[PDB]
């Protein structure tokens, strides 16, 4: 057995197990606990009250709760990662054992939500650093202790760089002689370039 | 098997390379696998070997590889739990060459053994040790606070086998706990000892 | 209706303090609520947005030209001269906020751009040396100068040098040629 | 894309070509084993200033440059990596130069010394309280 | 305490920045290089606005005058 | 096995018996609000003047039972052990039969929060992975280069760390081949008879 | 790829017959090559007795010009069409292309080497390590008896303050939880190969 939306490989057991505990809700109130994990997915939030309240039905303890949002997370976001189908996740969810009216319920919210939900996983993927803004300042040299006359600009950098959402930027700040600069800025042109040859 | 229950991919392509090659290059391999498992640098004893025995490098990573997870899941296993007969029937089932097989079996078993056992029982520390433990016995006599303390202490310092150290002061009441501490964690370290030898071991 | 319609100039000199405000000086937590709410509100919050963007837009404009009377008041009457524009009155406002501000605000964009140390400080005193552990007798006097750095936003750090009466004077010798520097630039042009 | 197609390909075969090749345990690496699996060191990137001869060099600079006293260009760094850096900053600066209004500059110098002299015209515990109680 | 091995200056104006088109402000930039014991060597450098370079320069003034009549 | 109840410890229980069961109860349920939330001396000496004895005497009483509560949860004593080491006390079946029941109602938390003081090793949090290829240099214009970026996430003292890192495919495969050997521990017999064992 | 009128001009001198002959020319490209590769900063690189008739100031700028081409070309990944292209620009003969042609091909695998080895790069993970206890008791709580691994990556660089090693604890779920996602990864690499 391989599943398309765990990613060609065969169902892990902790999902096969507490897809059982899904069908214990009625499919009106599946649905819209989807819609509650399915707006933290997308940045919105969580309402842990609305999700306690209507879960109620059921009679979940907070160990059925925490399994119930751990695998709706899973199963959405497994499916946006694969671009998985609505069609295709109802049918191979059903071979799980997921009872059919459940199986259509929670694949109509994925089928509204699965491209907001690819364009906010792709800005939440791996990053190692990311530059939040750029300042700088252009000086003229008139004369030193040094040289006794200068006459020559130069160029001084700060750069914000963020290591992780909601996070300060860190300042990056450096001086160069307008030869370092100048040669900075033609190097990163010839970057560009290439970058714009793949995408 | 010593090997698990699927054969790694490295040990499968090292037995099928095995014969091709000469006893006299295998023989040279194998005293660089196990003086690297005693921690011994060999990079550029191995590239000399290379191109002495015209092995292309692609062949040569493929040959220590399989040599290293061979021996390394060996010597891991007490001598009640590899022994030299099943020991050379299993490495057949690999279709290994017989007279390379004696070679295996004398490292695993022979007098090079102890030296390795001694290297991995090393690997099992994580955390670090006491590396060396000093002290001084004081009595205060007289402080800003007190025209006569005469209450004592012990300074106390630890170097540990990190690098690091740290000096610091144990007040009378907190070294009565630390002694408490200590005898205690020795009780019930042979107690557990006589746990293990009275139901693990039968 | 909207705040740009309303000739409130107290109003007016308020939101462009807290334009400054967030703008240049950099306080944090300004935003186009408060602003409405205290200045203006009963004007509607979509409504007030165009008159925060516009006057935003004009008044970096104004600080990065560093504008004189004749500048501000044509790039203003610009303004006032199309659909939508800015009245005269308002601008009248504008004009009186940044007369006294541009020398603030002047300033603060100088900070801004500054990342190297400054100078936040001097102190200096004079001592007699008199005797020593070993120099039972000593009597050349010594400077003692303090000396206060600190970058944009940091703690300031402080040097302390010492100084004896020659190096004191190689020193103010180093200064007079920065002086006499200055002096020929300007002179240059005669 | 058939641009971007033939990159793709070209990446999959490399990481068979990776994939198909067993770690190597560290101290047993080959130099080409030590690049693939990471534990060869590289060098930073590190320019240092040649002197270069001029052809249009006359009088006393050139009879310095027609001397052994102005080693050959490449020679004048002691590493190769950092001989290859030099060269590769040296003639990329030699391109930003060669590839870049007077009353302009003038007007602009006049303008900076004018706030120049616009500027400078202004000049025109029981121890302390033993100390606060007993020897203050 | 420290001890001065060597003073440096440059004069410069400030041109332009990303904020402001104008900034056009002279300022005197000054290294200092000092001695710590045992003749650990450092360097600090900090600027000053032309204001501040007249009153640093001002002060040390004094300081000649009055170490002559200490 | 049993309790070793010191002369102190005793002489501080045997306020219990000189009032009422219903005020045992009410000292029951402070003690246990104490280890759940922290201690709030204030009420000692409302007790005390309630009750006409000391603050001291609330407060030696109060703490007194928290340490049988918390010592017996930290063995998990027996009920028949309990009982056993509670019996040396001389007050009646009542009380007895109170505090029996007040420990089987807590011992469960009580060990959750007792769980916390052990050595504070660092620990694992979660893991991120990217594959990417390096294609260009400042240098070499034209690569292909594989690798996988880790980013890996640690707890201590919960404070959490991130460390940023790499691998090649051929150690990539070599790390799951170690752990997998890992958690092919647990199945061994040996392994097996310990868990079996030592319990 | 780009060269400075410089760089023209050195090859422009290297192109004529009267400047420089066969035998100079050969010279002075391998002195290029050897000065590029070779370990020893060989000051004398240029004193060879048939370069002695060139003026030094036109010898030392053709040996610059030369080398420079030799690392763009190298760079860029010239291929021999590329070369000859430019050469034949420069007014070169047939056979001067082609004695340009084969010190080039006889280096490229040693000057790419160079190139390649420019750079800094994350920490490389080289080797891991395990541990399995069974936790007994605590100074505050017996009866423990749960399995915590212990777990040791080795990594292997400098080009950044680093320490080699990094030393984590993994409950049985942390353990399982860090393979599955390291044989994600695993996954994704086998894909890739299918392009």
């Amino acid at each position: 057995m391989r599943f398309r939306f765990c990613g060609d490989l065969d169902c892990p057991d902790w999902v096969l197990a507490e897809i059982s505990t899904l069908a214990k809700m009625s499919s009106v109130k599946l649905r819209l606990l989807c819609s509650q994990v399915l707006k933290e997915l997308l940045g919105q939030g969580i309402d842990y009250e609305k999700i306690l309240k209507l879960t109620a039905d059921a009679k979940f303890e907070s160990g059925d709760v925490k399994a119930t949002v751990a695998v709706l997370s899973f199963i959405l976001s497994s499916a946006a990662k694969h671009s998985v189908d609505g069609e295709s996740l109802s049918s191979e969810l059903q071979q799980l054992g997921l009872p059919k009216e459940h199986a259509a319920s929670l694949c109509r919210c994925y089928e509204e939500k699965q491209s907001p939900l690819q364009k906010h996983l792709r800005v939440c993927s791996l990053r190692m650093n990311r530059l939040a803004g750029v300042g700088w300042r252009v000086d003229y040299t008139l004369s030193s202790s040094l040289l006794q006359s200068v006459e020559e600009p130069m160029v001084h950098l700060r750069l914000e760089v963020a290591a992780a959402p909601g996070t300060p930027a860190q300042p990056v700040a450096m001086s160069l002689s307008a030869d370092k600069f100048q040669v900075l800025l033609a190097e990163l042109k010839q970057a560009q370039t290439l970058m714009s040859s793949l995408g | 098997s010593f090997l698990g229950a699927q054969l790694p991919p490295e040990v499968a392509a090292m037995a099928r390379l095995l014969g091709d090659l000469d006893r006299s290059t295998f023989r040279k391999l194998l005293k660089f696998v196990v003086s690297s498992l005693q921690g011994e640098d060999c990079r550029e004893a191995v590239q000399r070997l290379g191109v002495s025995a015209n092995l292309p490098e692609e062949q040569l990573g493929a040959l220590l590889a399989g040599m290293h997870t061979l021996l390394q899941q060996a010597l891991r296993l007490p001598p009640t739990s590899l022994k030299p007969d099943t020991f050379r029937d299993q490495l057949q089932e690999l279709c290994i060459p017989q007279d390379l097989v004696g070679d295996l079996a004398s490292v695993v078993f022979g007098s090079q053994r102890p030296l390795l056992d001694s290297v991995a029982q090393q690997q099992g520390a994580w955390l670090p040790h006491v590396a060396d433990f000093r002290w001084r016995v004081d009595v205060a006599i007289s402080t800003s606070a007190l025209a006569r303390s005469l209450q004592p202490s012990v300074l106390m310092q630890l170097k540990l086998s990190d690098g690091s150290a740290y000096r610091f002061e144990v007040p009378t009441a907190k070294f009565q706990e630390l002694r408490y501490s200590v005898a205690l964690v020795l009780k019930e370290m042979a107690d557990l000892e006589k746990r293990c030898e009275r139901r693990l071991q039968d | 209706m909207a705040a740009g319609e309303l000739e409130g100039g107290k109003p007016l000199s308020g939101l462009l303090n807290a334009l400054a405000q967030d703008t240049f000086h950099g306080y944090p937590g300004i935003t186009e609520e408060l602003l409405r709410s205290q200045l203006y509100p009963e004007v509607p919050p979509e409504e007030f947005r165009p008159f925060l963007a516009k006057m935003r837009g004009i008044l970096k404009s104004i600080a990065s030209a560093d504008m004189d009377f004749n500048q501000l008041e044509a790039f203003l009457t610009a303004q006032t001269k199309k659909q939508g524009g800015i009245t005269s009155d308002q601008a009248a406002v504008i004009s009186k906020f940044w007369k006294s501000h541009k020398t603030k605000i002047r300033e603060s964009l100088m900070n801004q751009s500054r990342w190297n140390s400054g100078l936040r400080g001097l102190s200096w005193r004079v001592d007699g040396k008199s005797q020593s552990r070993h120099s039972a007798q000593i009597h050349t006097p010594v400077a003692i100068i303090e000396l206060e750095l600190g970058k944009y936003g940091q703690e300031s750090e402080f040097l302390c040098l010492e100084f004896d009466e020659v190096k004191v004077n190689q020193i103010l010798k180093t200064l007079s040629e920065v002086e006499e520097s200055i002096s020929t630039l300007i002179s240059q042009p005669n | 894309a058939g641009d971007s197609a033939i990159l793709l390909r070209a990446i999959g075969s490399q990481i068979r070509d990776q994939l198909a090749l067993p770690w190597v345990p560290p101290h047993l690496r080959t130099p080409k084993l030590q690049h693939l699996q990471g534990s060869a060191l590289q060098k930073p990137f590190h320019a240092s200033r040649l002197v270069v001869p001029e052809l249009s060099s006359r009088g006393e600079p050139r009879e310095f440059q027609a001397s052994p006293l102005l080693l050959p260009v490449p020679t004048q760094v002691p590493q190769p990596v950092g001989r290859v850096a030099s060269l590769l900053e040296h003639h990329a600066l030699q391109l930003c130069q060669q590839t870049g209004t007077r009353a302009q500059r003038q007007r602009l110098q006049k303008q900076l010394t004018e706030h120049l002299r616009q500027s400078w015209g202004l000049l025109g515990s029981r121890f302390t309280h033993s100390e606060k109680f007993t020897f203050h | 305490t420290n001890q001065l091995v060597d003073f440096q200056w440059k004069l410069g104006m400030a041109v332009s920045s990303d904020t402001c088109r104008s900034l056009k402000y002279p300022y005197v930039a000054v290294m200092l290089k000092v001695a710590d014991h045992s003749g650990q060597v450092k360097t600090k450098c900090f600027e000053m606005t032309i204001p501040q370079f007249q009153n640093f320069y001002r002060q040390f003034k004094e300081i000649a005058a009055v170490i002559e009549t200490v | 096995m049993l309790l070793e109840l010191s002369e102190e410890h005793k002489e501080h229980l045997a306020f219990l018996p000189q009032v009422d069961s219903a005020v045992v109860a009410e000292f029951g349920r402070i003690a246990v609000e104490f280890l759940r939330r922290g201690a709030n001396p204030k009420i000692y000496e409302g007790a005390a003047r309630k009750l006409n004895v000391s603050s001291d005497t609330v407060q030696h009483g109060v703490e007194g039972l928290t340490y049988l509560l918390t010592e017996s949860s930290k063995l998990m004593i027996s009920e028949l052990d309990f009982q056993d080491s509670v019996f040396v006390l001389g007050f009646s079946e009542e009380l007895n039969k109170l505090l029996l029941q007040l420990y089987l109602d807590n011992r469960k938390e009580i060990r959750t929060i007792l769980s916390e003081l052990a050595p504070s090793l660092p620990s694992y949090h979660n893991l991120e992975w990217r594959l990417d290829v390096q294609l260009a240099s400042r240098s070499l214009r034209q690569q292909i280069k594989p690798a996988v970026t880790i980013k890996l996430h640690l707890n201590q003292n919960g404070d959490h760390n991130t460390k940023v890192l790499q691998t090649d495919p051929a150690t990539l495969l070599h790390l799951v081949q170690q752990l997998e050997q890992a958690l092919e521990e647990m199945k061994t017999n040996h392994c097996r008879r310990v868990v079996r064992n030592i319990k | 790829m780009e060269l400075s009128e410089s760089v023209q001009k050195g090859f422009q001198m290297l192109a004529d017959p009267r400047s420089f002959d066969s035998n100079a020319f050969t010279l002075l490209l391998r002195a290029a090559f050897q000065s590029l590769l070779d370990a020893q900063a060989d000051e004398a690189v240029l004193d060879h007795p048939d370069l002695k008739h060139i003026d030094p100031v036109v010898l030392k700028h053709c040996h610059a010009a030369a080398a420079t081409y030799i690392l763009e070309a190298g760079k860029h990944r010239a291929d021999k069409s590329t070369l000859s292209t430019y050469l034949e620009d420069c007014k070169f003969d047939r056979e001067r292309i082609e004695l340009f042609c084969t010190e080039y091909q006889n280096n490229k695998n040693s000057l790419e080497i160079l190139l390649g080895s420019i750079g800094r790069s994350l920490p490389h993970i080289t080797d891991v390590s395990w541990r399995l206890e069974y936790q007994i008791k605590t100074n505050q709580l017996h009866r423990m008896y749960r399995p915590a691994y212990l777990v040791t990556l080795s990594v292997q660089n400098t080009d950044s303050p680093s320490y080699p090693e990094i030393s984590f604890s993994c409950s049985m779920e942390q353990l399982q939880d860090l393979v599955g996602k390291l044989k994600d990864a695993s996954k994704s690499l086998e894909r890739a190969t299918q392009l």
